[PDB]
RNA sequence: UAUAAUGGGUCAGCGACUUAUAUUCAGUAGCGAGGUUAACCGUAUAGGGGAGCCGUAGAGAAAUCGAGUCUUAAUAGGGCG
RNA sequence: GAACCCACUGUCGUUGAAAAGCCAGGGGAUGACUUGUGGAUAGGGGUGAAAGGCUAAUCAAGCCUGGUGAUAGCUGGUUCUCCCCGAAAGCUAUUUAGGUAGCGCCUCGGACGAAUACCAUAGGGGGUAGAGCACUGUUUCGGCACCGAUGCAAACUCCGAAUACCUAUGAGUACUAUCCGGGAGACAGACUGCGGGUGCUAACGUCCGUAGUCAAGAG
RNA sequence: AUAGCACUCUGCAAACACGAAAGUGGACGUAUAGGGUGUGAUGCCUGCCCGGUGCUGGAAGGUUAAUUGAUGGGGUUAGCGUAAGCGAAGCUCUUGAUCGAAGCCCCAGUAAACGGCGGCCGUAACUAUAACGGUCCUAAGGUAGCGAAAUUCCUUGUCGGG
RNA sequence: GAUGCAGUGUACCCGCGGCUAGACGGAAAGACCCCGUGAACCUUUACUGCAGCUUGACACUGAACUUUGAUUGAGGUUCUAACUCUGUCCCGUGAUCCGGGACGAGGACCGUGUCUGGUGGGUAGUUUGACUGGGGCGGUCUCCUCCUAAAGAGUAACGGAGGAGUACGAAGGUGCGCUCAGCGUGGUCGGAAAUCACGCGUAGAGUAUAAAGGCAAAAGCGCGCUUAACUGCGAGACCCACAAGUCGAGCAGGUACGAAAGUAGGUCUUAGUGAUCCGGUGGUUCUGUAUGGAAGGGCCAUCGCUCAACGGAUAAAAG
């Protein structure tokens, strides 16, 4: 049968030209104690690690 | 016990910082001067409940 | 039972670049809990007493001054 | 593991990595900035059928632009290209 | 106390004559008694003077057929031939510890080349072995907390190697290093030598570091 | 298991049980009868405790469901406003004023209901006894009778009989 | 724990009747012990459902009097027509079923349907951690400092010793300024010890807190003014399985202190901490299912976990 996407992973990863991008953790709450440097540097997207790319591709066959 | 509070800008921008204080040693509402990125100036921020 | 059994995680302090090595600006030279080494020319000190290069060049260690402190500096060209 | 650890009294016959679908990577063949049909029709492996799929462009959550886009007051810097 | 109904003791038998018996003894024997025939109660139900007893040699939930080829990180098995290369029993995390995943270690294809290694010179920072009281502890004898002689220390240091380790040049000898992809296995180790904790300076004991061999290697 | 004894439920279309219902047993019986529970001929008899849980009888104060819907806030436009904006009525989203029983919180009774019948000090030394006196607690701190016992660790406790 | 290995001793080949010392003899994939995120049955004040029982609202459900409250409700007294009788008499009939008719006794009660609070091991499905010189009991599970640790990094044990789950609008920034402690002398109550003055040696003091590494341009101690405890970033590097963590020159905007060169992106540093999901609050040039709006969603900033079994299997579980 057709391969089925893992929707949880599909809602966390998006494809780039040569890889995948993701958001960073530790920016949901408990924010007062954190430093301004951490606050500004954890904002935005980053790339998926090579040791995780295989798992991401296996979970998302069509993205 | 140090309670969390938020300091809101007086310019109406809605900008706010967050910090903590000791209620007993500082009963009065805190009031400081800080930079406001929305208007890019320094203005007074006053304490508001962290909620 | 035993009251002991605790220890902290490692911190990996030490010297990262030795004398005669080429370093570009920004490289960390020493990771130290205290200022066992001091910063000379073209070397900056951080909040945790880390020493880093502020210019390109070659690392060098020395001992100078009345107190006899150990200094580390970067020589440019 | 000679082990005093397991299994077999002997012979003959039977006894265990398969099938469908989807996907990815290597070989080989056709065509080639293009490649290719599905259901179906069809005195039927032919010939018709271009709906559709892959490739040819990225960035951004998105509106939006586009060899550039995102962030920013910034024509600076930086991330993806 | 016979028939009849039971089953208290002992020998025998226990691939028996018998999937519960024989033999010699034992208890009740007009009663809450024994027994024939035909009926009723059906499975989380029945019945039980109550032992979880019995319900067709089956009972802490009968049997048969279906879901069904249930699931088992567990145990076992896995069938012809030759050639080339060749591991691991580690770290991290885990309701995790005899499972699994990322990394480390194996193999095949492509790209790339000496950018890699051995050794010689040159530049580097140590706080161990040893040694010693200058600090911190502890220790023996003398003279008035100190002074003169004397000892000790993983958590003492006025000192301080050999080895290891990082860099730059260089002769020779080695298709070495590095990158991109396909496929794995493995995450129970053992002994010996050296430095150690633990134990009794015991254990073919146990836990680490570091080399060799076995594992997977005959003579 | 048993005859005997005690508690408790049941006024009959009885309680109780079976059944999905219809109905059936109880019983063609009826409080001297029927069900449940504990004990177990007979003799002498059966001490104290209602603090806990249960059951029984009280009280209408606090708390509380469905239901009901008083207010308050918002969306949308007819119309107003150079603009920003304001905005009736009709629909619509949300809030929950008031009313609202049993049960529980509260008060008494009940142990042949489930249950409970103590500590620490001076002394007893022959293991640890309210033995006896102090005090601390508790609802209270064992009456009769018996006791190295089908109950005793020390234990083959001590003395006598055989 | 040896017929089968090494060295030795003994022993011509094969039956029959006896015996049970060994072949870790046969018989049953150990019932004891441990393990698997296995099973069954039983218990309860383990968790979560259901039956049963019970409370009230609406419906079946009607009519008359009468009292009290702010046209309407809540209580009392009667009635019959809904409805009940496992009461009597007739008919179907030849029948203790049933149906129809009459009578009698009850009666808007009881009872039933839907909704709803309480009770509920009576039944049903499940849960009840791991490491451990076997398991159990005990102890531990995350973070920081020292020693084991063999002079780079890293390195185990239910190995030897201590700390943490904070504090601070000043204990932060800057300009200026100043140095501890212990001793010897003499001085009012004043004396080992508290206050004053002079002197010799001199970092033992101190650094909010455990220890280590540090601290004279003092990182120790005061004063004046202040909010750089900023916004957007960020060359480069450390450490790393991932997720994370750490240091950072320099560039723009605004700012504080300095005469100026300049210093300032919290505090001498290393502990004072929690991912994802789901929700709350403030902004927003985004989106918003015919169209214009609006609900809802997205982005930015923030709030709610002793998820301490601290990479957190559920919102919810003991024997
Ligand atoms: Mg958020
Ligand atoms: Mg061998
Ligand atoms: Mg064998
Ligand atoms: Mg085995
Ligand atoms: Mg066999
Ligand atoms: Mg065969
Ligand atoms: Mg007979
Ligand atoms: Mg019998
Ligand atoms: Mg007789
Ligand atoms: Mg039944
Ligand atoms: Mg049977
Ligand atoms: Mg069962
Ligand atoms: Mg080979
Ligand atoms: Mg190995
Ligand atoms: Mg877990
Ligand atoms: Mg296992
Ligand atoms: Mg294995
Ligand atoms: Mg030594
Ligand atoms: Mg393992
Ligand atoms: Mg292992
Ligand atoms: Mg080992
Ligand atoms: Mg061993
Ligand atoms: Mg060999
Ligand atoms: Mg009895
Ligand atoms: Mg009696
Ligand atoms: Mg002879
Ligand atoms: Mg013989
Ligand atoms: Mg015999
Ligand atoms: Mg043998
Ligand atoms: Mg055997
Ligand atoms: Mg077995
Ligand atoms: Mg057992
Ligand atoms: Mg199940
Ligand atoms: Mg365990
Ligand atoms: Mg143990
Ligand atoms: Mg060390
Ligand atoms: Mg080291
Ligand atoms: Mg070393
Ligand atoms: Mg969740
Ligand atoms: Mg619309
Ligand atoms: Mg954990």
């Amino acid at each position: 049968a057709k391969l089925k996407t893992r929707r949880g992973a599909a809602k966390r990863f998006k494809a780039t030209a040569n890889g995948f991008k993701r958001k960073q953790a530790f920016k949901r709450h408990i924010l007062t104690k954190k430093s301004a440097k951490r606050i500004r540097q954890l904002r935005g997207c980053v790339m998926v690690h090579v040791s995780d790319v295989a798992s991401v591709r296996r979970m998302c066959p069509y993205i | 016990m140090r309670d969390k509070i938020r300091l809101v800008s007086s310019a109406g921008t809605g900008y706010f910082y967050t910090t903590t204080k000791n209620k007993r040693t500082m009963p009065e509402k805190m009031e400081i001067k800080k930079f406001d990125p929305k208007i890019r100036q320094h203005v007074i921020f006053k304490e508001a409940k962290i909620k | 039972s035993t009251k002991n059994g605790r220890d902290s995680n490692p911190k990996m302090l030490g010297v990262k670049v030795y004398g005669g090595q080429t370093v570009t600006a920004g490289n960390i030279i020493v990771r130290q809990r205290g200022t066992e080494f001091h910063a000379g020319a073209n070397v900056g000190m951080g909040r945790d007493h880390t020493l880093f290069a502020t210019a390109d060049g070659v690392v060098k260690f020395e001992v100078k001054g009345q107190f006899g402190r150990r200094y580390v500096k970067v020589e440019t060209v």
